[PDB]
């Protein structure tokens, strides 16, 4: 309930960063 | 199907990611669809539709 | 009874409690008792 939640919220944070900042082209 | 479906209504972290993904894809699809209708309604009036485009003299 | 371990309790609670409708019966001075919607929100934790 602690490790799974931390992984889930980190995934949401990473998704939010890719959504706010679009680093398309920087993925090289 | 059921795997993502049960994770979305059970964990708010997954649901938040689902909201972010829907905003990303939903806005892009609308932006693409709006531009396609804009291009269809303005045939021949574009900058690249100019016949003499490239010969100033 | 011995077959009911910590994982069993969580599975049953998710089947019966998590984000589930409730029935409320109250009598007396109950103006400070939270509304159905408040009780309904408190059936799940948005931080998980």
């Amino acid at each position: 309930i602690d490790i799974q939640a931390a992984a889930g919220w980190g995934i949401a944070a990473a998704a939010g960063a890719i959504w706010v900042v679009q680093p398309f082209g920087w993925i090289k | 199907f059921e795997g993502f479906y049960k994770l979305i209504m059970r964990r708010n972290s997954v649901y938040v990611t689902f909201i972010i993904a829907g905003a990303f894809f939903g806005e892009r699809a609308v932006d693409y669809g709006v531009h396609k209708l804009w291009e269809r309604n303005n045939v021949g009036k574009r900058y690249e539709d100019i016949s003499v485009l490239g010969q100033r003299p | 009874i011995d077959a009911v371990d910590a994982s069993t309790v969580k599975r049953v609670a998710n089947k019966y409690i998590y984000d589930k409708d409730i029935a409320i019966s109250a009598i007396g001075p109950i103006q400070d008792l939270p509304d159905y919607n408040k009780f309904r929100r408190r059936t799940y934790w948005n931080r998980y």
